[PDB]
Order: C-alpha cells, then structure tokens, then sequence
C-alpha cells in the first residue's frame, strides 16, 4: 500500500522500456488497473480478458492462436503460466502473470527485446515475492 | 468503481 499502478506503468516500465503499449490488469477478470497507449493503439478489455484466462488456464494456446493485443497479432515464441513472449516484426511483447496481476508491454520497432524481458520479468518477480 | 487493490512500494 503505497503509490498507484499508474506510477508502476509510467515509471517502472515506460521509463525503462520504450513502449508502444503497457498494461497492468487483474489476472482473474482482466479489469485494467493502469495502461499506456502510444499514438493509434488501444487495449480492448476483451483482449486482456482472453490473455488473462489463457495464461492461467491453457498457456500452450498462445502457440496456436498467437497473441492479440493493441488490436494487432503477435507471434508467440514461448508461453507458460508465468511468462509469455511474442514478436511482431521488429517489435517485442512480454507478458507476465503474478499471483494477482497481469503485466504486459510491447516495444517500439527495433528496441532491444532482452531489456523489455528483463524489466517485465524482474518487476513480476518482485511482485510475486510480495505475494502479488 | 473502487480503486484496484493498491501496489506495494516500488522496487529498488
């Protein structure tokens, strides 16, 4: 109980990753808690509902369907209960699931994917360690 | 609606 989820998105993710898209949501509903959208991108609550339910119930599904966020399709490169990574051209996507939260961000074309992965996975590890 | 459940203090 300090600060807000928008601080996390605006400070912990967007200040360390050059993002087209970032979101934190409820892992159970998909209810969006904070977000960032660049230019003409938008995160449907339905995109996140399905993402949230797929990562928790059947993460292998992303390998079949791909990943749908910001109104665009990303190719899945790996998927499990806690971590899903994706590609769309020169843009990377990293999605993490904690005990209560879903984190997601995607990168401006050409931005290093390891840096996004590190930022999202380490923030997820911090939250998970706090039982969030 | 209510605020969502509050985040923990930011990481280092």
């Amino acid at each position: 109980g300090s600060g807000s989820w928008q601080s996390y998105v605006d400070n912990q993710i967007c200040q360390h990753v050059d993002c087209t898209l970032a979101a934190i949501a409820n892992i159970q509903d998909g209810s969006i808690w904070a977000k960032f959208e660049k230019d003409d991108k938008k995160i449907s609550p339905k995109e996140l509902k399905t993402i949230a339910d797929t990562i928790r119930q059947n993460p292998n599904g992303f390998l079949e369907t791909g990943i749908h966020i910001g109104g665009e399709k990303y190719i899945c490169i790996q998927a499990d209960n806690q971590l899903v990574r994706g590609r769309r051209g020169s843009s990377a996507l990293c999605i993490v699931a904690t005990n209560t939260c879903l984190l997601a961000a995607a990168t401006v074309d050409g931005y290093p994917a390891g840096q996004l992965n590190n930022v999202i996975e380490k923030l997820g590890d911090y939250l998970r360690s706090n039982n969030y | 609606p209510p605020p969502p459940p509050p985040p923990p203090p930011p990481p280092p």
